[PDB]
RNA sequence: UGCUGAAAGCAUCUAAGCACGAAACUUGCCCCGAGAUGAGUUCUCCCUGACCCUUUAAGGGUCCUGAAGGAACGUUGAAGA
RNA sequence: CGAUGUCGGCUCAUCACAUCCUGGGGCUGAAGUAGGUCCCAAGGGUAUGGCUGUUCGCCAUUUAAAGUGGUACGCGAGCUG
RNA sequence: GUGAAGAGGGAAACAACCCAGACCGCCAGCUAAGGUCCCAAAGUCAUGGUUAAGUGGGAAACGAUGUGGGAAGGCCCAGAC
């Protein structure tokens, strides 16, 4: 997954999510949009 | 006239038992260290020893606040090579718990050598009873 | 011285 | 299980039907009786306590004759304990014989090392040695440097220095076990142990698959 | 809310028994089970069940709302019980299950043998399908989810242990 | 990476709750180790005489006694400066 | 500045992690073999030679790998000079 | 302005910052800065709020349904999200 410091939705389907104390970037279609370090 | 000082020939001390188990530690400590160092009598004398033996209970059961209890960070160092060890307050209260309290109030306890002695009067049994009974230990709150 | 060093 | 008491007599072949040389470390095992047993209840721990020699009773003092008055006497060279689990055995001098390793198949064996006395690195810790030659001044088998300036300013613990080698505990571990002879109190298991001819052995079984 | 503030029928032959915190359901089938709430106050009487926050916890609602959702599929669960179904794809997927325990050829050089855990029981169809019924909702999924483990559906033939209501990528190769 | 799951009728590994998870961590293996002054435990052995003084107390001393054991000495060791 | 021996080698090291190998992962323009990249990981391991004072670098040939740095560019009351 | 040529209290330790200008004695009292749970003198003080991060007790562009407050607006039982 990709990490960065600017995380934000890409697809229509990329949904953003506060796990732990880490936010990331959940995409149903497109794996290629996980994020992480948020 | 000199004002007056305590004398280690002839202090009073008395024992109590103390119930660690919802009490938050440290909190707890405070009042620990203080009555181990007699600052709630004639403690008017920095140079003895004027507090009570105080023996706690349940130090397993001590509580802690905040995520304390996974992230409190507790480390030592073994004199050697690159000994770094640590422990986290769980494992700690795991493995010989009433270590946990008694750090605690060592900490709180005055540097040296009277310091040392002091916290020799503090009993911390892990468990629920206390082998004691002949001391007679009064109970006490806070 | 020387000197010795050287320098 | 619980292991026993022995005595390095010490190293020779034996040969096989197919032709093979097993090198055996021959272990005399006089059997082992237990003085004592000892129990959670007179606290601590569950195991048991041997001797096995014999000593002169002039050599014997009062407190140690007195211990093996508890139990079947006849003094032996030491003691030893042995932790227990779930095994019972009651005190009556009840006696271990070498039968105990007749289904064993591994045994670890425990000795005291020779010993060296001093060594020094490159024989202690197999420091390399410095040029022999090539101008060197009188640093040839010295330890060269043994720490870095100013900032750690001091030498850390546990340095690999010149001292004292060996006459120390070590054991050896696995070691197969190639015979077992009662009425012999023989035990050869393949191969050299630790500690000089003729000196104190253990031997348990392994702990290591 | 909502989820919280619904409330949930109990379903003619269920027992319920509230304890303090502890709810405990048994129906028609399944071995009762029995949770744990906090912040949550549950409130019986009537044919029914209703969750509400408890004075102090700011924490209260959210909680209450899982609460209310938990104890629905107890209910759920003891009466019509859950389902589960899973099915193999890929040349020598085999699957067999000997009493409660499934046995799977998947392609490995050695077998598996999963054993079911203890609410939960298995049935093959064919070699190649897995149903498996059971009452507790969170392990019959847990169960499931360590069956499709031992082979995640790979996405270029599909190959492995899939669910039914999967969805399954599938990429085109291209060599090379 | 998951299961279950609300806050947010849905979705969601998480906020409650549960499962996986690495040579790192705590152990398991080997060695040291009660100066661990927080100086621990267990077994065994040994000593069962008289008498005086003062400011009379963990007081000082006289005669008898000298244990278990230890040490010294000697012959010494695959132990050792 | 009434003196803080300065390059490389040798011997001995010791920490960091921005990880060379080994371990665990996500993504892959991941079929497989095998790569790429990011995340986690510092437990252990981490080349002999030719040339040159070299460090380095080039080259030969290995290896799972031949890691980057701090330590008075570690290491003259240890050696080499 | 201070140190230099100024001690004292505060700032953990810290000429140069903060408070303050030591003629001598005092086991009196009131304050300044700075503080008042323990080391450690003095509030485990009162009332009303915020933060859940050990934030408080190191750092930016930028990222984000964390969370408190305010003004205004859109759609809604002719059924809104
Ligand atoms: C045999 C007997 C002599 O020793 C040698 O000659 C060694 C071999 C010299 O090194 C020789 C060899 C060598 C390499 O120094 C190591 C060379 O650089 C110098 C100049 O002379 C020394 C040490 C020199 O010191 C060095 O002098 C440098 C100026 C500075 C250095 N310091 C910063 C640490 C300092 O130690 C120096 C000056 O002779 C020391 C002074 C006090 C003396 O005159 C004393 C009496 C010496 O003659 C002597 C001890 O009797």
């Amino acid at each position: 997954m990709k990490v960065r410091a600017s995380v934000k939705k890409l697809c229509r389907n990329c949904k953003i999510v506060k796990r732990d104390g880490v936010i990331r970037v959940i995409c149903s279609a497109e794996p290629k949009h996980k994020q992480r370090q948020g | 006239m000199k004002t007056f000082t305590a004398k280690p020939e002839t202090v009073k001390r008395d024992w109590y038992v103390v119930d660690a188990t919802g009490k938050t530690l440290g909190r707890l400590a405070t009042e620990l260290a203080r009555r181990l160092r007699g600052k709630h009598k004639a403690e008017y004398t920095p140079h003895v020893d004027t507090g009570d033996y105080i023996i706690v209970l349940n130090a397993d059961k001590v509580a802690v606040t905040g995520n304390k209890r996974t992230d409190k960070v507790y480390y030592h160092h073994t004199g050697h090579i690159g000994g770094i060890k640590q422990a986290t307050f769980e494992e700690m209260i795991a493995r010989r718990p009433e270590r946990v309290i008694e750090i605690a109030v060592k900490g709180m306890l005055p540097k040296g050598p009277l310091g040392r002695a002091m916290f020799r009067k503090l009993k911390v049994y892990a468990g629920n009873e206390h082998n004691h009974a002949a001391q007679q230990p009064q109970v006490l709150d806070i | 011285i020387f000197s010795i060093f050287v320098i | 299980m619980i292991g026993l008491v022995g005595k390095k007599v010490g190293m020779t072949r034996i040969f096989t039907e197919d032709g093979v040389s097993i090198p055996v470390t021959v272990i005399e095992v006089e059997a082992n009786r237990v003085t004592q047993v000892k129990d959670l209840a007179n606290d601590g721990y569950r195991a048991i306590q041997v001797t096995t020699g014999a000593k002169k009773a002039n050599r014997v003092t009062k407190p140690e004759a007195g211990h093996f008055a508890k139990a079947g006497v006849e003094a032996g060279r030491g003691l030893w304990e042995f932790r227990l689990a779930e095994g019972e055995e009651f005190t009556v001098g009840q006696s271990i014989s070498v039968e105990l390793f007749a289904d064993v198949k591994k045994v670890d064996v425990t000795g005291t090392s020779k010993g060296k006395g001093f060594a020094g690195t490159v024989k202690r810790w197999n420091f390399r040695t410095q040029d022999a030659t090539h101008g060197n001044s009188l640093s040839h088998r010295v330890p060269g440097s043994i720490g870095q300036n100013q900032t750690p300013g001091k030498v850390f613990k546990g340095k690999k220095m010149a001292g004292q080698m060996g006459n120390e505990r070590v054991t050896v571990q696995s070691l197969d076990v190639v015979r077992v002879d009662a009425e012999r109190n023989l035990l050869l298991v393949k191969g050299a142990v630790p500690g000089a001819t003729g000196s104190d052995l253990i031997v348990k079984p392994a702990v290591k698959a | 809310s909502r989820v919280a503030k619904a409330p949930v029928v109990v379903p003619a032959g269920v027992d319920v028994k509230i304890n303090g915190q502890v709810i405990t359901i048994k129906g028609k089938n399944g071995e009762l089970t029995r949770t744990l709430n906090d912040a949550v106050e549950v409130k019986h009487a009537d044919n029914t069940l209703t969750f509400g926050p408890r004075d102090g916890y700011a924490d209260g609602w959210a909680q209450a709302g899982t609460a209310r959702a938990l104890l629905n599929s107890m209910v759920i669960g003891v009466t019509e019980g859950f389902t589960k179904k899973l099915q193999l794809v890929g040349v020598g997927y085999r699957a067999a299950v000997k009493g409660n325990v499934i046995n799977l050829s998947l392609g490995f050089s050695h077998p598996v043998d999963h054993q079911l855990p203890a609410g939960i029981t298995a049935e093959c169809p064919t070699q190649t399908e897995i149903v498996l019924k059971g009452a507790d909702k969170q392990v019959i999924g847990q169960v499931a989810a360590d069956l499709r483990a031992y082979r995640r559906p790979e996405p270029y033939k599909g190959k492995g242990v899939r669910y039914a209501d999967e969805v399954v990528r599938t990429k085109e190769a291209k060599k090379k």
